[PDB]
């Protein structure tokens, strides 16, 4: 029998009102004998019919890969809608059944704390700007940096930490040729349900 | 010379 | 059939000489028909016997779990040793074998850095310090904070994140009432790492 996994959309996507969010149905293991797959979606237990199956996908191992996605309005996924894929297959017993939504808990509002290099890294060839983000909730969040409206590319950003309040935190490390810190204004950046316009932006510059 | 963390022995070279 | 799963030494373990460090091979699903389970240990390829296998305990979902321990010497272990474990047992048609060892590459040293909180931050009820760990090489480390020999107990430390040199970094956060970081209380991160002078460097940070 095929199986089910069930995903959700891309932070990003349900916090930027220009972009598409959408939840994916992968069912997997979909045999050349009977590759035909009914999808049932629910959104809080109510039918929904505007799901659009993706071109079907042979996998080397003589297996077929069918998706289905489902847009979802911005306001729906973050007011956290319980959707529901539901998978019927001639090659199952009784069909399969996944359900997720947006993590379950109150939002919390984002600290975003721009960190200056250290005395000690000064001696160094690239410096590291450290911007911190601390007691969101939930983890699903973006983070970039920028400088003068354009986008810098060099940086990295660690996964979200669980902390000890149950909100998340995590570090964004931006590293810089040491002249240009020396020579502009640098900026960091945060996504988040919880903000403001879901936007804020923190400065930095010696 | 030696390290050490909370008094118990690291490494000594 | 039975499953194998080959785990390392704790870095802490590899790292301080007062410490014991040992490979762990869990053999789990052993059934109650057959739970003997034969463990031969290869240390690059030969065989050894020091091997001491721990209590069995049942696992009251129809299995037993196994599980033998072997003690590593440190200076092996950092020189990259691979150490094998192989497990026979009846209701396994072939014996299952896994290899571990530290992740191979040329060591490099950790720069460790003191970040105070933001003034942004000091109107909260508790602050942050950060400690960031950067250029490591292998992954394997140990990050710990504390204060007058005391350790302090109340930080998150990210996991490491494979950065664009190949090398590693990570943040660890300390959370301290505003009060004892405006009182002048020093505050220490330590760091264990194969590549640091004597496998430990600390850093301190005060207002
Ligand atoms: C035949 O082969 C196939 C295919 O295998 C591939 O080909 C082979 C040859 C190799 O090269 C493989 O490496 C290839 O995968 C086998 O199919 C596999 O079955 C697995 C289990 O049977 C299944 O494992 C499950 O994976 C989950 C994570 O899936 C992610 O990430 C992995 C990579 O890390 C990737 O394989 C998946 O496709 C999937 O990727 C995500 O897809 C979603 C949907 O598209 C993306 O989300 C969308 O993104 C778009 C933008 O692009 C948009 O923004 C939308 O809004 C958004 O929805 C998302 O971006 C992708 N993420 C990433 C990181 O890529 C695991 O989480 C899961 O674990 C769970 O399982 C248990 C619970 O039941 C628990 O243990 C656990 O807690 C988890 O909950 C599964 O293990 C593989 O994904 C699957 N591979 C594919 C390609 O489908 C097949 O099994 C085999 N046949 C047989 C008979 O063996
Ligand atoms: C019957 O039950 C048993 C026991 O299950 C427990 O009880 C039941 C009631 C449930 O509550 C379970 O959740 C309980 O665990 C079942 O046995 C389990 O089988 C699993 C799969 O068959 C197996 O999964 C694999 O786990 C790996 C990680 O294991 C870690 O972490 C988990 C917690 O996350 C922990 O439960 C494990 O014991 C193990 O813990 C580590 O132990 C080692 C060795 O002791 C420690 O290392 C040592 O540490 C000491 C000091 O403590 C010292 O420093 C030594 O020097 C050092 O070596 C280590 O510190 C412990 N770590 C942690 C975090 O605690 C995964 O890596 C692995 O994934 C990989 O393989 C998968 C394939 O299966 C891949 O998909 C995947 O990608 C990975 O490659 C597996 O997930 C469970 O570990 C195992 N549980 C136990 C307790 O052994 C059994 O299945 C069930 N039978 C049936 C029929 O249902």
């Amino acid at each position: 029998g095929p199986s089910v996994f069930l995903f959700p959309p891309k932070p990003k996507d349900t916090l930027e009102a220009s972009r598409t969010p959408e939840v994916t149905c992968v069912v997997v293991d979909v045999s050349h004998e009977d590759p035909e797959v009914k999808f049932n979606w629910y959104v809080d237990g109510v039918e929904v019919h505007n799901a659009k199956t993706k071109p079907r996908e042979e996998q080397y191992n003589s297996t077929y890969r069918v998706v289905s996605v489902l847009t979802v309005l911005h306001q729906d996924w973050l007011n956290g809608k319980e959707y529901k894929c539901k998978v019927s297959n001639k090659a199952l017993p009784a069909p399969i059944e996944k359900t997720i939504s947006k993590a379950k808990g109150q939002p919390r509002e984002p600290q975003v704390y721009t960190l200056p290099p250290s005395r000690e890294e000064m001696t160094k060839n690239q410096v590291s700007l450290v911007c911190l983000v601390k007691g969101f909730y939930p983890s699903d969040i973006a983070v970039e940096w920028e400088s003068n409206g354009q986008p810098e590319n060099n940086y990295k950003t660690t996964p979200p930490v669980l902390d000890s309040d149950g909100s998340f935190f995590l570090y964004s490390f931006l590293t810089v040729d040491k002249s240009r810190w020396q020579q502009n204004v640098f900026s960091c950046s945060v996504m988040h349900e919880a903000l403001h316009n879901a936007y804020t932006q923190k400065s930095l510059s010696l | 010379d030696c390290a050490w963390h909370l008094g118990e022995l690291v490494w000594c070279t």
